[PDB]
């Protein structure tokens, strides 16, 4: 199981779609092929779904490590606030209730004080 | 739980014209889109097939694909084109001329971006999708040429939905072009990769059913597709209508498919009788399973008494008792267990729908998965190996930009597909 | 003094479509809620109307659309009518994990409303199947959560076991292997229901040649009404379910009782009929009236619990106990000398207007723990090992992210299940 | 709260003739000025647009400006010139001949002193002013030439009122004179300085709307302006008619304009459908915002998927629920937030009017502010840099008394205006 | 024993268009003023007719033309119908300083007429919004003058807070920063109303899929009628608003209570309904019934004031207090040990003929001070700091002569507002 085609279905259509975002995503699609992980998570600031960064979270002790983008290096399971997924028919992001985070979760958001101004 | 029926080619636009003829007649709807039926069964499940517009007008959720207006001009000028919106009428000019490389690679790709935009405009209007439906021929240049480009892009977009097509197996008796086995092998090279399942439909087998079993004189393409639409709507409405064994097609996709590349089905229609034996025959559950086991009632030219059944689906319609169903299902397994695979004791899936058909008190639909499907696959490959050497009419596709080692890979995938059946035959 | 019935899957809801109609037969209850006199399955509103304590679970709306558009919908609440939107695709991993995770947040939230409404909760019962997608997956999802939340409540299941000859899906042995270890882990008592033996009861003891699932649930829930609704109703010997869990399950992992019932009289069989107490218990010892295709002659009896209805004289029961000890072909174990529990209700059993069962003065239910149950598990294991050898259908759960090593792990748990009957069967 | 619509040029006098056609038809008024409607909505808000004379005669508060009688001769001899007083018919002879320097500097100033005297005779007769309305073309020699002289003097007189014009963006397909990009650049050099806001209207974009979306054959200037008057009256009557979100244009001028020189709007009309899909389309709030986001329904030839939205106004008409409005407004922001500016989370202003239109149950009007407005500004400037070098037909304006470094300052103002969009695009 | 309602802006008048109709529902009052028996919101004339104590403020005549030409205009007086001629252009500076200065000389003159007519004035309430032009600018102009003139009266505001996701104007955060410091300076009690949370109440607890501002003001003012008109009406425990200002606001700057109300029953939900005292208060603890998009779980409760209607038994309230103390997820502060004020009115709540609310026997209003309010202010500040960084829309007030240094000055006052919840939130 893997999130990588679903993540490639996400940012190529929802987040990084844009002619100005096209040089930005070209550094990212090559980076996903280098990564050995199957489970890919996208970083967001608020519920407005603004593409911040992308993470490599796995439900085991594999790292949260920031793959590409601007964000903190380590994100703890306390730091998460809301869990995100993708709808292919909607091409938007739907809300998930609080649960054990795993492969079916596609993205997240984190705490506001964890952001720096 | 909604289904889009994207129809492609001169064949599949003619085939599905008979299909939505049945669907409007099944629910008792005026040809302009106005409901005049009286059942809540005909009222609740409209959402699956029809888009209700203002003024009780139903937009059929079905897409017509061709590179020529000519097939769609007759359907529009004829009946049941009035219920269709002009957004379903998407075409170009001119056609590919039964050419795969023109419909898939060079010229047919230009219309698909307009076609898949309508798919996105339809799927955003849909509340909940369950799977997308297609119908073409394997020798269809605009049917299968554009279609393999479609399913490759939709599976890229929608991995979670049922991706099936209704492809027509090319008959050796029915020959239009000589590069038809070229078109079939290049399709299966992508149809195994891109589709979740499909059926095996041969017109030559349907030629026998009209005359030997139904005693009909002149089988026309509408009369053939009238039987196919009885099998097309015989399967998918059981997902819609209630029953004791409500058989989802995605439930059916799990139970019938043991290996994701082994997804080829043998359809069959059970209540086949002529009007002379209408006064001679009683309609019982053992009577239909007698005709479900009948090789003459199969929609593909294969010998299931030569092959071995991987999985069997038994789609049923009518007010049936569970005792008569289960005991008759067991007795066929007691009789002909040698035509089954060894490592599964129950190779037959039962599917009873409580909602009876119109006119008939009982009806049923056979779906089988046998190892004799590779027999027609040898008919394509042996015709392919003769054509591949002498390169007859190859310069037409060579000017399109096709490579010969790409054809060998499609041949090797056909060589793989036969050998996959050989691993599970014996 | 209350409990809640739970119906998960297409199997268990179609059971509960008949059982709450059977519960309306218990007092002649109107479809709006008006009844003269009973709050154990019900909650009374201020208008004198009663709502069931029912949990209706199906991820398909179609069975839910059958319930909300039929009769007795004035009794029912949308809190009770819990529906899904996407099918489980007859899968355990989609029932337990993938599809059921978006609904269990609501379903557990609905139960905590209803358990707050209860005053003195005795427990609950779940109706489902072993080989389904919703009734095996989401049941494994739900019973895992209810055992964490409510540890000191009754955890009952009256579950349908598919026949070794009759199975409607090929993945029914492929689902039930992962289901059973999770089922044995959490449940306090679990029954098995084989419809093929029920087909034998209808064709001979009722002479019904055309039964459907509607007529099957009439006979099943009538036994369940003598099991569930009758033990609260007062008789000569009033025994509840909480004393059964001690007296029928002395084991850590032994709670698979065989539920039997053999007053089974057709409408024409009632004209030539005179049944005493011991004569019915002789028919309960018949292999045709066991409700599961098994052979009790080659099984060792751990316990024999008896539930009675109607015309019961306890002095005649003592003669019937000596009658059973006279007719011994039972192979009763030596770990308990003579533990034969009896439950007696004074009230006569009910008969549905519209069914094919005749009116009787008395009804006898019999529960038993036998060692012939593992032969039905032996049929399950041999089917699964052939599927595990060829590795057919395995991509439907590895595609869901399940492990092949977990699949043989539950087989060793299924092996550990058959070791439990071996430890009881060998030792004495 | 009254509005004067000063119409200038051969274009805007023809454009606004279609406008006051709608206004008299909106209130159900005889072509001689007699009210025959039956609503207090058509009775109370007469003061904003019409001057009631003795005997229930309504004088339209609108001024017709030209240096030729010919455009006004057809309107006066035709219908709806009879409601117009003869004081509205102010002209000279001869015309400028689409010349900016003749209409603004040498000959056109002689009539403006007579025209602005009528403005003072009208504004003293008014009870309360809210803003002054104009309409011309950017390639209008008498439309924009006299008009930039008007707005420069009225802003001197009345700084506190809404100073807007409805200028027509010159099309590269529509070529009449070669000094049309000379006339457009010299206008924007004063229109940014003197006006408060304006719209962007391109006839070439309207050519696509009539044929691709409405399926019309021969778009005439009246057929084009019939669509524009649906957007002209679609905005300003919401100031007049009551609603839950009564959107003043001066409230709209605050909410849509972040930088005082950046005041250019992208209008759009939402209920655009042909008469064939009239029986096929349901009129809902998600249906219209689907067509509000549609780039094909824009009145200016720009790509909003290339640009980024500064501010968005959503003018609505009809009995709509506040829930369906706000949730649909949020979902578009959830969908295409990449086409928005970063530093504002709510770039869409909602404007719901309770008063429904006539005939339509629901209607809406899109107003956008994107960074793609500079694209058509590059079309003028690149044509300007070619024309400025070779000095073609420059001796015509040189004899009028114009300087070349004045033209460079208008070019520098055009260069600054594009760069201001560049500062806020990315 | 009287008070005056004030309606400023397009928001508050559309509230008061429903609320005075709700006050006619309190006694079945005819549109001319004829009523059998009540002079608190009214003044009785010599002909037995009553006029409202209502202040109608809008600079646009259009909303005023809606009032003067509709029903109940025989009740209304042209002294009450105060209209303007020029719009405030959705601006704070034009409402407070530029346009509002020509009207406030009349408006303050009208109030001194009506306050002279009152005998024992309790105070007033002002209905407006936070981000408007009239309801923010002129409200800041009016409340500044009323605190100077009448220092010892009640200064209430039931104000509408725009949603962080739903805002009808971009200047709504740009107006409300300057408004709030002036609001906190003068007001005695101020509420916040988030219509997005009201939309969630209508679609689920009433199942209304198409609400407008008319249907919103039906539900809002019905709560306000239990707040305002009911506390003068006698019950088992008659408590006025003057005791609330001490017992709910012990702070110098703490007067932002969360107004909640959760008997919310649709027309079809009443058929299956039996709500006791403690069951309603559990629904009041729900995040869906808070009327403001906030999370009460992560907020610290300073106080919990309760207003009751209809069928109230005080002995059951004491069991309901122990029920709340049993169900604690409240994080109640330690500065007050157990201060839980209760108000009880015997009279049942009213139901509008034409609304979608069902008739209930009892109604429970709950007031609370929580620390999750500043998270809604955190949404306001981050929007304003982006506007202050780019300096967008700043020319609309520098053109009015406002200072950019005052804009960040009120931000530090907004920061000092969030310090007040930090001083309560950290300390215990
Ligand atoms: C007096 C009477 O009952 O006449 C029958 C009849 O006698 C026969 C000949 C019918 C008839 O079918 C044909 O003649 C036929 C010819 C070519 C291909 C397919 C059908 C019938 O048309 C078919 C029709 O079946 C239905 O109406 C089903 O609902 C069917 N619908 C259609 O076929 C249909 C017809 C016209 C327009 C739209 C649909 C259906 C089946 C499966 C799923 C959905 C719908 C029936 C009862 C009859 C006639 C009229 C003769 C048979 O078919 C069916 C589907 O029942 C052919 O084999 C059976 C044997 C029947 O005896
Ligand atoms: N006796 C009886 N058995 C039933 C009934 N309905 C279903 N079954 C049995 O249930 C089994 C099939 O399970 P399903 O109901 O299809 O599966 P499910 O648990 O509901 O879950 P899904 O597959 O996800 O829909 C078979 O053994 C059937 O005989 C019923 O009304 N009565
Ligand atoms: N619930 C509710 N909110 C309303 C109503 N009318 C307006 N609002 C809210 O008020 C806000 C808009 O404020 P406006 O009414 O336009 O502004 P104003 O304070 O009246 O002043 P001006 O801008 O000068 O007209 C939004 O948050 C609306 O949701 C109403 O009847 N009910
Ligand atoms: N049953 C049936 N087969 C058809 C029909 N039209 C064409 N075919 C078959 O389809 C094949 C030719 O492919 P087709 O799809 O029509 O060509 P395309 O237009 O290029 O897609 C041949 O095997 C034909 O016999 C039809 O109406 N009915
Ligand atoms: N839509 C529209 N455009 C017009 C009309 N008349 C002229 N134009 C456009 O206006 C421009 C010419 O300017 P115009 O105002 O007519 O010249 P003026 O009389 O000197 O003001 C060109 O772009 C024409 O296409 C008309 O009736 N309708
Ligand atoms: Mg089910
Ligand atoms: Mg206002």
């Amino acid at each position: 199981k893997s999130n990588k085609p679903i993540i490639h279905n996400a940012i190529s259509h929802c987040c990084l779609a844009g002619k100005v975002n096209e040089p930005h995503k070209n550094s990212i699609l090559e980076e996903l092929e280098k990564c050995d992980a199957n489970h890919y998570i996208i970083l967001f600031r608020d519920a407005g779904c603004q593409f911040r960064a992308l993470y490599c979270y796995y439900p085991d002790t594999e790292e949260i490590y920031k793959l590409t983008g601007t964000g903190p290096k380590n994100i703890t399971k306390k730091m998460i606030d809301k869990l995100y997924k993708y709808s292919s028919d909607r091409k938007q992001f739907n809300l998930i209730p609080a649960k054990t985070m795993s492969v079916s979760v596609d993205a997240l958001t984190i705490h506001n004080h964890l952001w720096q101004p | 739980r909604e289904i889009v029926h994207i129809q492609a080619g001169q064949c599949g636009n003619q085939i599905g014209a008979k299909f939505w003829e049945v669907i409007s007649d099944e629910h008792g709807i005026d040809p302009t889109g106005s409901y005049h039926g009286d059942s809540d069964l005909q009222l609740e499940r409209i959402n699956v097939y029809y888009n209700e517009a203002a003024g009780n007008k139903y937009v059929p959720r079905a897409i017509l694909v061709d590179l020529e207006p000519g097939t769609m001009d007759s359907v529009r000028s004829g009946p049941f084109g009035q219920i269709f919106r002009p957004d379903n009428f998407v075409f170009g000019q001119s056609g590919a001329g039964n050419n795969w490389a023109k419909g898939h690679y060079t010229e047919g790709a230009e219309l698909v971006d307009s076609v898949l935009d309508v798919v996105r405009k339809e799927s955003e209007s849909c509340d909940c999708l369950q799977g997308f439906q297609l119908t073409h021929s394997l020798g269809g240049g605009t049917g299968s040429g554009m279609g393999t480009l479609l399913i490759s892009k939709i599976r890229e977009e929608y991995p979670d939905r049922i991706m099936n097509t209704f492809s027509v197996v090319p008959s050796p008796k029915v020959s239009d072009t000589v590069v038809e086995p070229y078109n079939a092998t290049l399709s299966v090279h992508q149809l195994v990769e891109n589709t979740d399942e499909t059926y095996c439909i041969d017109n030559e087998a349907l030629y026998d059913i009209c005359f030997r079993t139904l005693k009909l004189t002149t089988p026309t393409y509408g009369d053939l597709n009238h039987l196919v639409s009885a099998t097309m709507s015989g399967v998918t409405t059981c997902l819609r209508f209630p029953g004791q064994l409500n058989a989802d097609l995605r439930k059916l996709a799990v139970n019938m498919v043991p290996f994701p590349r082994l997804h080829f089905f043998m359809p069959g229609f059970a209540p086949l009788t002529s009007r002379g034996s209408q006064q001679y025959r009683a309609l019982t559950v053992p009577e239909l399973t007698q005709q479900m086991f009948d090789a003459k009632n199969m929609m593909a030219a294969c010998d299931p008494r030569h092959g071995r059944y991987l999985t069997v689906a038994a789609v049923f319609r009518g007010r049936m008792s569970m005792k008569e169903v289960d005991e008759q299902m067991l007795n066929v397994q007691n009789k002909n267990s040698s035509y089954f695979v060894e490592w599964i004791p129950n190779n037959v899936k039962t599917a009873v729908c409580d909602i009876p058909p119109r006119g008939l008190k009982m009806s049923a639909t056979f779906i089988g998965n046998s190892t004799a499907i590779q027999e027609l696959f040898k008919r394509i490959s042996e015709q392919f190996t003769a054509m591949f050497r002498r390169k007859a009419f190859l310069h037409w596709y060579t000017g399109e930009g096709m490579d010969e080692m790409e054809f060998t890979e499609a041949e090797s995938n056909m060589n793989d597909l036969v050998s996959e059946y050989q691993q599970y035959q014996d | 003094r209350e409990c809640i019935s739970i119906h998960v899957g297409q199997a268990g809801v179609q059971i509960g479509n008949a059982c709450w109609e059977l519960y309306c037969l218990e007092h002649g209850i109107q479809p709006d809620g008006q009844m003269p006199s009973f709050n154990t399955f019900f909650s009374e509103t201020g208008a004198g109307k009663h709502v069931p304590r029912a949990v209706f679970v199906d991820l398909e709306p179609t069975v839910i659309d059958e319930v909300r558009t039929g009769t007795y919908r004035q009794l029912f609440h949308p809190e009770q009518l819990i529906t899904g939107k996407e099918d489980a695709a007859n899968n355990y991993a989609r029932g337990h994990y993938t599809i059921g995770k978006e609904i269990i947040d609501l379903v557990l939230d609905r139960i905590r409303k209803l358990a707050d409404q209860c005053t003195g909760l005795q427990g609950f019962s779940v109706f489902h199947s072993f080989g389904g997608g919703t009734g095996s997956g989401f049941t494994s999802l739900l019973m895992e959560r209810l055992s964490v939340d409510y540890g000191k409540k009754s955890k009952l299941e009256f579950s349908i076991y598919p026949a070794p000859q009759v199975s409607t899906a090929v993945v029914e042995p492929y689902n039930s292997i992962l289901t059973t270890h999770t089922t044995l882990e959490h449940s306090d008592c679990a029954f098995m229901v084989d419809n093929e033996a029920i087909y034998d009861i209808c064709r001979r003891n009722l002479d019904i040649e055309r039964p459907t699932y509607t007529n099957l649930n009439r006979l099943i829930g009538q036994i369940v009404s003598s099991i569930t609704a009758s033990l609260r109703f007062d008789g000569a010997l009033n025994v509840d379910l909480t004393e059964f869990q001690t007296n029928l399950v002395p084991y850590p992992r032994g709670h698979f009782p065989l539920a039997t019932y053999a007053p089974v009289i057709s409408a024409e069989k009632a004209y030539h009929e005179q049944l005493s107490v011991a004569e019915i218990t002789n028919a309960c010892f018949e292999p045709a009236n066991q409700m599961v295709k098994c052979d009790p002659r080659h099984g060792k009896y751990m316990a024999c619990c008896l539930l009675y209805r109607g015309d019961v004289v306890p002095k005649d029961v003592n003669a019937a106990i000596a009658t059973i000890k006279t007719k011994r072909t039972i192979q009763f174990v030596d770990w308990c000398p003579t533990g034969f529990k009896v439950g007696i209700n004074y009230e006569p059993p009910t008969v549905v207007p519209g069914g094919d069962l005749a009116k009787v003065q008395r009804a006898v239910c019999m529960l038993s723990n036998t060692t012939a149950i593992a032969e039905a598990w032996a049929r399950l294991d041999h089917k699964f090992d052939l599927m595990y050898a060829k590795r057919a259908f395995v991509h439907w759960y590895v595609g869901e992210g399940m492990e092949e090593g977990e699949f043989s792990e539950a087989r060793e748990d299924m092996a550990a299940l058959e070791k439990d009957y071996e430890e009881v069967g060998v030792d004495s």
